[PDB]
């Protein structure tokens, strides 16, 4: 019977899906501005024995 | 005196009046080729003297 | 015809309370009306208002007010201990500034 | 008219324009103009009536005078330099005559009077052709001889065209005359930036052509030539009036619509040179075109005008002929601003 | 900050794919969720801004404005569904589409990093507002109002555009961070004076400045209720935000270019407050109130001090909420009696007590009763003006006396006295209207509880 | 032509007011003659003598406006000893506007012409001072 | 504006008649053949702006 | 709240540094392009603003029935 | 003025010189290509609306062809635009390199040696 319920209330995932996609695109945008990661004079730091990058 | 009359009078009403008068002046032609071909002759002579003689 | 045009008469306004004495003023459909009331009240007061106020009230100190207060406390302690003036009229060291050679 | 003969005449018009566009010899350019005019005259007279005959006669007189001045300028240039190649136009008097002849062909002010009359006297299809395809050849020649232009004369004519287009369009209830005055103003905008950057001229021409095609096709779809007949369209097909309203807003130059892109670009180009006062004047003047576009939008889409009883019968029938390029034309007329940098491909 | 932009763009097809009798519910629910998401932008730093990408950034000045926009959308939806009941489904969806597009344009306007992108979005906000006014307004004057709304704006903004591109040819950038870091003084020449005027007049006509304000009573009276809400609450603040952004490149010319505008603002604040005392239309009174408060904001921006900037930010937020609430309160009576004349329906406290309480609270916030954020902004601006010149306390003082008068006048005319005998169609207040009033007023006092969130970057 | 413009502009601001007034009068007369030519072409006057009357009216109006502007601007510059000041041009423009208003016998025309012509003349003076170009030569 | 169809296809639709120093019938020379030839050879390939000086 | 919804200040700091570098480089490039355009249009010695001249390949280098051309 | 018409070596009607093959092609997920596909989808929806057909469901093959054609043209348009901008940058850098007298790198001064006027705000 979920067919009618789905075809009546499938418009309720558009905005949450848009929120998730916007978060993903913001992370992708952050990925393109790492030219000074761990390179500023104020925050330059030696890496821990395990961690690869200071922030993502 | 101010908000309903003079502030209306200076900026928007004057602009509307001027644009309407210029529209009436520009658009009201009889459609006779004689008149604006004479206008073309005047334009050609003026463009030959004012802009062309000075190079 | 002594008329100017064929037009519908202006209709009277409908009272939502006539067909629904407890009508909430959202819709003429009583069920849609009730659920509109419910969603407005739940997502406006219960979610955004109270939870948003709580979230804003406990926002972490990214404005660095407490950090600045602690730094000022350390500075005042040090300067009062060594007898230096609490603040200097110059915020930049003059040895790093080169004035113009001639003022005449 | 026979469909075969009509196709042949349209092909001859296009062939004359193409000959103008591909020629290196001034004589061949003049021949292209002659052939274009000869084939264009009967196309304006396709639906025979006194108004069409009057429009064709006025058009012929204007274009023949322009072509005579064109040939005289060519011959003067040859006299002072034995050159036939379209180039920097070694003589200034010949260059002035050439500029005046091309402006008369384009309908720039003050050689603007014939455009509203010819547009009003012909059918909507002929008006579409006249206001879109007929601008290509003179603008191509002007782009080729731009380095020798006298900026004072062309800028004067462009500013006059913008002013006169706005003022004349303010007074019109006939849709064809509104389109003609809009065309005059847009030609003024196109020629204002020509001495500085021909790529901007091409971009403005392309956007104007797209918007004009969408406008004329929407006007043909709803058989309206007056404001009052267009005010009935909402009671037959509201989608057409809504698309028309958005297209009018774009033609008015409002952001974020596509019609804002050329003016913006042109203004920027003019500030790369010094040229500060003229762009400000041009924008403030284009506000007039926006005003009468908005009045048309008020009449046709934003309010509902009274209708007639017989309109009920029109509800029972559908449009037979369908324009295949109308949706793409509307989309390109409205939603193209985000792709502005693609103008680099024009140069 | 695509996590806010994309959900609104998703509101668009969600509205256009909804069932005919679920459009309001879905739009309201997801608008409220988007407001809740946008609440996270209030976490700001003390040194610089949140630089999300090359295109968008958030400051301590724009974040409360974004929160106000996203919160105003559901209130507009709630206020609109009463008078649009007879409308067809497609036209209702088109109206909601206009509201959503306006929100999207405002959200992108408040966060654009470049001045030309800001200009493009700040002009793009014009189209949905004009369509709403001229298509869903009630009287024949709306058409004229639309024209007054359009050209008054464009005649200010077309010069600005020119100036903007000119600046980009001189400094090489319109990025706001680059503009701030590479700032250079403006010399005293005629060219610089006209550049200053081109950079200032568009925002001046947006506020609006006294003398350039005639479009506002027309547009805000002839518009439907949601149009008036968004015009008073958010669209007037575009001018103030743009002025506070653009003034970073105008020093030290402002030091003397502000005098005519300061004189106009102070005297016209007195004048519009006086006009409010003799007004027969209830909506026009609220519009002229907006003009007076915006004159205060203009003075604060023009004197260019940290206290004045904080006061301007607080006053813009407080005025947005208060004026939107007042417009909704007037709309309830208009929907009951179909007339905007203030003296037509009187003694409404006897018939509608809770609505009378809402009226009292709204008029109390209008006259800036302490410790409301209205009063905080007004007092900060007055203190900064006193530092600028001790004589200003005269004019400001007079304003404080007049405002309360007309404010209470409005209340006393509508709620007190005896009811009109022949008006027998005043039905009890609906739950929707009471909820609308509460959702307006509670955030005001909650913001009073924590005022540093609306005090700006200074 | 530009010969009249050069004849007017070669004389310094606050010197030889009679010559500057004469040059301004010539410029105004030329403008009025062009205006009358276009008016007669587009609006025929139905009689040769009527055409002469219209030409004389337009030309005299324009020449009077130019003469008043030039004389008043030069005299103001010389009395104030302040050349390169747009106020002199504003005063001359308002004087020309009032002359136009008296010529047409209309108070509203006089006031509007005073304001607009004064503002335009002051703007022109600012342009001469700062080097503003109306017809910018192509640079890039 | 100018679509150089002749250059792209190598057709020579009208270039044969552009200048007087180009392959006349029976090798009949123009009155100013040498002067035009010298000017053309001077100005070839450097552009109009440089050639004008 | 900090652990769940936000990052540390270093991320925003260094992203700001990268954004500022990109924007400053773009501004310098715009100014340089304007200067290059001005010089190229003034002198005509660069790839830009090259206006056509007559092709020298059109000349007939044959005897011309007269020794002096 | 025409900047690039007479650039030496330019083939008249090529639309894509061989040199452009040395540039990285646009990705198939380029946001500009996505916007071109969005324009095609809008064209299909408007086509449905004008023809009085159900806007979203009427012709799926027609809408697919609309989107495909817009994307197909947009790919080559983007390639040509990127090539033109690369050409502009190449020419600018070569010209700056070949005329060092017109582009001097002057000595750098720190802010501790530059005298800037202070304008108080009061
Ligand atoms: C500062 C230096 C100089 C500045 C120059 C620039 C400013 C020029 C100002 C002139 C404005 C003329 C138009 C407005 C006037 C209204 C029309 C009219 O005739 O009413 C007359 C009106 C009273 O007459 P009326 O009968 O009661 O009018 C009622 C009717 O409704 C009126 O009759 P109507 O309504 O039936 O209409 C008659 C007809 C009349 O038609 C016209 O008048 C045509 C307008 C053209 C005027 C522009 C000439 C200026 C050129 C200057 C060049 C250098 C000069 C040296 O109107 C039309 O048909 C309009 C159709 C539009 C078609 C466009 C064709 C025009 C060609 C384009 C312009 C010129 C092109 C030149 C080169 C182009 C090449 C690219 O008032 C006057 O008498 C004024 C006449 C002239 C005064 C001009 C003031 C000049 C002051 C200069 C002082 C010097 C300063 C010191 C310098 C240092
Ligand atoms: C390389 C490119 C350049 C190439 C171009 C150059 C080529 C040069 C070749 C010249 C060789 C001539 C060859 C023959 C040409 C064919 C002419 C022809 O067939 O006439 C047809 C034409 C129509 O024939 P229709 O229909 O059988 O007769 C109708 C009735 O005549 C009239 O019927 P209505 O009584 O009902 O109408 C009233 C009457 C009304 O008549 C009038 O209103 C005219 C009175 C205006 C007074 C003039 C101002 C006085 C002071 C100004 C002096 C300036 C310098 C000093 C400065 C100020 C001093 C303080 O007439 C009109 O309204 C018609 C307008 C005609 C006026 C003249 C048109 C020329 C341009 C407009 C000038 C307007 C004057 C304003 C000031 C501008 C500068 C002068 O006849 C005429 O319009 C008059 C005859 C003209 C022939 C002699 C002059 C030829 C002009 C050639 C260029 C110079
Ligand atoms: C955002 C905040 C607000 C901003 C905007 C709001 C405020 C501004 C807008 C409101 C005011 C602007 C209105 C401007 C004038 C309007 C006239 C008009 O519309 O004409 C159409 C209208 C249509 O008439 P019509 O169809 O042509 O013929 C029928 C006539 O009505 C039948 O006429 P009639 O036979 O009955 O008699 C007419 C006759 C005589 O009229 C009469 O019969 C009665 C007497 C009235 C004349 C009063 C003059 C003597 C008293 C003045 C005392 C000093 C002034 C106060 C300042 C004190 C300084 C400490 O008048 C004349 O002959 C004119 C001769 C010129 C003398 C007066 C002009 C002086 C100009 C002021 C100079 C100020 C310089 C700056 C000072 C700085 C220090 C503060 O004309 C009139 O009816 C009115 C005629 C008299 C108006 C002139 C009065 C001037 C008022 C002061 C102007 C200040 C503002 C402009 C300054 C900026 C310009 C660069
Ligand atoms: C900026 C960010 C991005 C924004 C992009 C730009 C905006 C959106 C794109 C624009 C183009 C798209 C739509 C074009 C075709 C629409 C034409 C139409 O008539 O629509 C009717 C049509 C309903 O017709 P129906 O279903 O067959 O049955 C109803 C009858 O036909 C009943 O029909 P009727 O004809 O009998 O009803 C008469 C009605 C018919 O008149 C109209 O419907 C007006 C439509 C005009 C089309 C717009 C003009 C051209 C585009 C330029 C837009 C400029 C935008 C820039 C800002 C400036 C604003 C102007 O006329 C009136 O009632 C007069 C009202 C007067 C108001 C005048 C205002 C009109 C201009 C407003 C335009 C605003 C933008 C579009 C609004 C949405 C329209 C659906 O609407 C739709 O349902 C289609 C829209 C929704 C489909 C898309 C959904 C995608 C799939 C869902 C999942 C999403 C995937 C997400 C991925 C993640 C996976 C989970
Ligand atoms: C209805 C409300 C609309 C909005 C209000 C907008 C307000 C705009 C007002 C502009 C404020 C000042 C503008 C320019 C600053 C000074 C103006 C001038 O009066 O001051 C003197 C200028 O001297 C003289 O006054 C010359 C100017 C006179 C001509 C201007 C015309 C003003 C007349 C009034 C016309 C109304 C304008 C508004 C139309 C609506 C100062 O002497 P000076 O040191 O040498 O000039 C400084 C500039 N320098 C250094 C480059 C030389
Ligand atoms: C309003 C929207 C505008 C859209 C306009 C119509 C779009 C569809 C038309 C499709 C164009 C077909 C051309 C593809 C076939 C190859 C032809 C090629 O050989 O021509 C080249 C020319 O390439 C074309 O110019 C490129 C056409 C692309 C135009 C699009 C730019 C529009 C501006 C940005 C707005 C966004 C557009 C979005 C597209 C849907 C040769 O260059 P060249 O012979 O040496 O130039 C001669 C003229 N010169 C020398 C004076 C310059
Ligand atoms: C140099 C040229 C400068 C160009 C400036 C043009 C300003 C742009 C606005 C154009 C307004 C045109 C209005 C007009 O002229 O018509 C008068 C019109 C007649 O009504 P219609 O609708 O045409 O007739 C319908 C019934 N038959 O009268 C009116 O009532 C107009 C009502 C709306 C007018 C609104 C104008 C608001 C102007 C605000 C200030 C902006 C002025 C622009 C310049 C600012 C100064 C730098
Ligand atoms: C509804 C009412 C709204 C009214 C708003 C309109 C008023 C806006 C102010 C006027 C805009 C003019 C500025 C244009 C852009 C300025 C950019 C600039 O800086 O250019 C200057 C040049 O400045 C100018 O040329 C501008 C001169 C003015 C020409 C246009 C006049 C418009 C009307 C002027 C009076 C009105 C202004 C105030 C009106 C207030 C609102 C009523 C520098 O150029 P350069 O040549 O390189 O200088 C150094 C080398 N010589
Ligand atoms: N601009 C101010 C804003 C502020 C106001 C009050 C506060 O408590 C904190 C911050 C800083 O400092």
């Amino acid at each position: 019977n979920v067919l009618q319920i789905v075809r009546d209330h499938w418009v309720h995932i558009l905005v949450p899906v848009g929120f998730v996609f916007g978060c993903y695109l913001d992370r992708r945008s952050d990925e393109k501005l790492t030219a000074f990661r761990n390179k500023s004079l104020l925050f330059k730091r030696e890496l821990r024995p395990n961690e690869e990058v200071t922030w993502k | 005196l101010l908000d309903l009359i003079w502030l209306e009078t200076i900026l928007p009403k004057t602009t509307s009046f001027i644009q309407m008068k210029m529209s009436i002046m520009v658009s009201n032609q009889k459609g006779l080729i004689k008149l604006y071909f004479l206008s073309f002759l005047i334009t050609i002579m003026i463009s030959m003297t004012l802009f062309n003689y000075h190079e | 015809p002594t008329i100017r045009l064929q037009e519908d008469p202006d209709p009277e306004d409908e009272n939502l309370y006539e067909k629904n004495p407890d009508s909430h003023g959202y819709d003429k459909d009583p069920i849609v009306d009730l659920w509109n009331m419910r969603v407005v009240f739940f997502f406006g007061f219960s979610i955004v208002l109270v939870l948003g106020s709580t979230f804003v009230a406990y926002l972490p100190d990214y404005r660095m007010q407490e950090w600045a207060r602690r730094e000022a406390e350390r500075l005042v302690k040090y300067r009062e201990a060594n007898g230096l003036p609490l603040m200097e009229s110059n915020c930049f060291d003059p040895n790093k500034i080169q004035l113009p050679e001639d003022e005449d | 008219m026979n469909p075969i003969i009509y196709t042949t005449l349209i092909m001859t018009v296009m062939s004359g324009t193409m000959l103008v566009m591909i020629s290196s010899h001034w004589l061949l350019i003049w021949i292209g103009f002659e052939m274009n005019l000869l084939a264009m005259i009967p196309v304006l007279m396709k639906n025979f009536n006194p108004r069409a005959t009057e429009a064709a006669t006025k058009y012929f007189l204007t274009q023949a005078t322009a072509s005579m001045m064109l040939m005289m300028a060519i011959i003067i240039n040859l006299l002072y330099s034995g050159q036939w190649t379209i180039t920097k136009m070694f003589n200034p008097v010949a260059m002035t005559m050439m500029t005046m002849a091309l402006a008369m062909k384009l309908g720039l002010s003050p050689f603007h009077f014939w455009v509203p009359e010819v547009t009003q006297g012909i059918s909507l299809q002929a008006g579409l052709l006249l206001l879109t395809w007929q601008k290509l050849a003179p603008l191509s020649v002007l782009c080729q001889i731009s380095q020798s232009i006298n900026p004072n004369l062309m800028l004067t004519m462009a500013m006059l065209s913008i002013l006169i287009g706005g003022w004349g369009g303010l007074n019109q209830t006939q849709l064809r005359k509104i389109m003609a005055y809009s065309s005059i103003a847009h030609m003024g905008w196109m020629t204002a930036v020509l001495p500085y950057n021909t790529t901007m001229t091409i971009l403005n021409l392309l956007i104007y052509i797209t918007m004009t095609l969408a406008m004329f096709m929407l006007l043909i779809h709803s058989s309206a030539t007056t404001t009052l007949s267009l005010s009935h369209t909402w009671n037959k097909m509201p989608v057409i009036t809504s698309l028309m309203m958005v297209t009018l807003l774009s033609m008015g130059g409002l952001p974020p619509l596509s019609g804002f892109m050329p003016k913006w670009m042109i203004i920027q180009e003019m500030t790369k040179n010094e040229s500060i006062i003229m762009p400000t004047l041009m924008a403030m003047t284009a506000l007039l075109n926006l005003y009468f576009y908005m009045r048309l939008a008020y009449s046709s889409s934003l309010t509902m005008f009274p209708s007639t009883n017989n309109m009920k019968m029109k509800w029972q029938f559908e449009h037979t002929k369908q324009m295949k390029l109308l949706p793409t034309m509307i989309v390109l007329s409205t939603l193209v601003l985000p792709m502005t940098p693609a103008l680099s491909s024009l140069n | 900050m695509l996590k806010i932009i994309i959900p609104t763009t998703m509101l668009l097809p969600m509205t256009w794919m909804s069932k005919h009798n679920m459009i309001w519910i879905n739009a309201t629910v997801h608008s409220l969720l988007i407001s809740l998401i946008s609440l996270s932008l209030l976490n700001q730093l003390g040194e610089n801004s949140l630089n999300f990408s090359l295109t968008f950034f958030s400051d301590s000045l724009s974040a409360p404005l974004l929160v106000l926009t996203t919160w105003l959308l559901p209130l507009m939806l709630m206020a609109s569904q009463s008078h649009l009941s007879k409308e067809t489904t497609t036209r209702k969806k088109l109206y909601i589409t206009m509201l959503i597009l306006l929100q999207l344009f405002l959200i992108m306007t408040f966060t654009a990093t470049e001045l030309i992108l800001f200009y493009i979005l700040f002009e793009a906000t014009l189209v949905p507002t004009l369509i709403i006014i001229t298509r869903w307004g009630n009287q024949t004057e709306r058409l004229n109002a639309g024209l007054y709304f359009l050209f008054y704006t464009l005649a200010g903004s077309l010069p600005l555009l020119v100036a903007l591109v000119y600046i980009q040819n001189t400094t090489g950038s319109l990025n706001f961070l680059i503009i701030h870091y590479w700032s250079h003084p403006l010399s005293n020449s005629w060219s610089n004076i006209f550049m200053w005027l081109a950079c200032i007049m568009a925002f001046m006509v947006k506020m609006p400045l006294y003398g350039l304000h005639l479009w506002l009573p027309k547009a805000h009276v002839e518009a439907p209720i949601a149009g008036s809400m968004v015009l008073a609450a958010v669209l007037l603040k575009l001018g103030g935000y743009g002025m506070m952004r653009i003034t970073t490149i105008l020093n030290p010319l402002t030091n003397y270019m502000a005098y005519p505008f300061l004189m106009l603002s102070m005297w016209g604040m007195i004048m519009t407050s006086s006009i409010c005392l003799r007004q027969t239309d209830l909506k026009s009174l609220i519009a002229y109130s907006s003009v007076s408060h915006m004159a205060l904001v203009i003075v604060a921006i023009m004197i260019q001090t940290p206290w004045s900037f904080m006061g301007a930010t607080a006053l813009m937020i407080a005025h947005g909420l208060t004026s939107s609430m007042l417009f909704c309160l007037a709309n309830t009576n208009y929907e009951r009696v179909h007339s905007r004349t203030m003296i037509l329906a009187r003694g409404l406290q006897t018939l509608l007590p809770l609505m009378a309480t809402w009226w009292l609270v709204a008029s109390l916030t209008n006259l800036a009763l302490p410790p409301s954020i209205n009063l905080i902004g007004e007092l900060f601006i007055i203190t900064a003006s006193f530092s600028w010149s001790n004589i200003t306390i005269i004019l400001m003082g007079m304003n404080m006396m007049i405002t309360a008068l007309y404010s209470l006048y409005m209340l006393i005319t509508t709620q007190r006295g005896k009811y009109t005998h022949h008006i027998n169609n005043i039905k009890p207040s609906f739950t929707r209207e009471n909820a609308l009033m509460a959702l307006h007023i509670l955030p005001l006092l909650l913001l009073t509880l924590n005022p540093k969130m609306i005090l700006g970057p200074l | 032509a530009k010969t009249l413009l050069h004849k007017y502009s070669d004389i310094p601001e606050g010197t030889e007011c009679h010559r500057k007034a004469y040059a301004s009068t010539s410029i105004g007369g030329a403008t009025g003659l062009i205006v009358s030519a276009y008016s007669i072409a587009l609006k025929p006057p139905a009689s040769f003598l009527e055409g002469v009357a219209r030409t004389g009216r337009y030309t005299f109006t324009s020449a009077a406006i130019g003469a008043i502007f030039g004389l008043t601007s030069c005299i103001s510059a010389q009395v104030r000893e302040k050349p390169d000041d747009p106020l002199n041009y504003f005063i001359g423009g308002c004087a020309g506007g009032l002359t136009l208003g008296a010529r047409t016998r209309s108070y509203g025309i006089g006031a509007a012409a005073c304001a607009y012509m004064g503002l335009t003349a002051a703007l022109v003076k600012m342009g001469q001072l700062e080097g503003w170009q109306v017809f910018a030569e192509p640079k890039v | 504006p100018f679509f150089d169809v002749q250059k792209r296809l190598g057709l020579d639709l009208d270039r044969w008649m552009t200048i007087q120093s180009a392959e006349q019938p029976h090798k009949i020379p123009g009155r100013c053949h040498a002067f035009e030839k010298e000017w053309i050879e001077c100005a070839h390939g450097i552009g109009g702006i440089r050639a004008e000086k | 709240i900090a652990r769940t919804f936000y990052d540390g200040p270093e991320k925003n700091y260094e992203k700001t540094m990268a954004i500022l570098q990109i924007e400053a480089e773009k501004a310098e490039l715009r100014l340089k392009e304007l200067e290059v355009r001005r010089l190229m249009r003034a002198r005509g010695d660069g790839p830009w603003y090259q206006y056509p001249t007559i092709d020298k390949a059109l000349i007939d280098h044959s005897p011309k029935t007269t020794p002096d051309n | 003025m025409t900047m690039m018409s007479g650039r030496p070596g330019r083939v008249p009607l090529q639309f894509l010189p061989n040199e452009a093959r040395s540039l990285p092609p646009p990705k198939l997920t380029d946001p500009r290509l996505v916007y071109m596909g969005f324009l095609g989808y809008c064209s299909g929806l408007i086509d449905n609306a004008i023809r009085r057909r159900p806007v979203v469901s009427a012709g799926l093959h027609r809408q697919l062809l609309y989107v495909t054609s817009f994307v197909f043209f947009g790919y080559y348009l983007l390639k040509r635009q990127d090539y033109m901008y690369a050409l502009r940058d190449h020419d600018m850098f070569a010209y700056v390199k070949s005329h060092p007298e017109d582009f001097p790198e002057k000595d750098k001064k720190t802010y501790g040696e530059i005298l800037e006027e202070f304008h108080p705000v009061r």
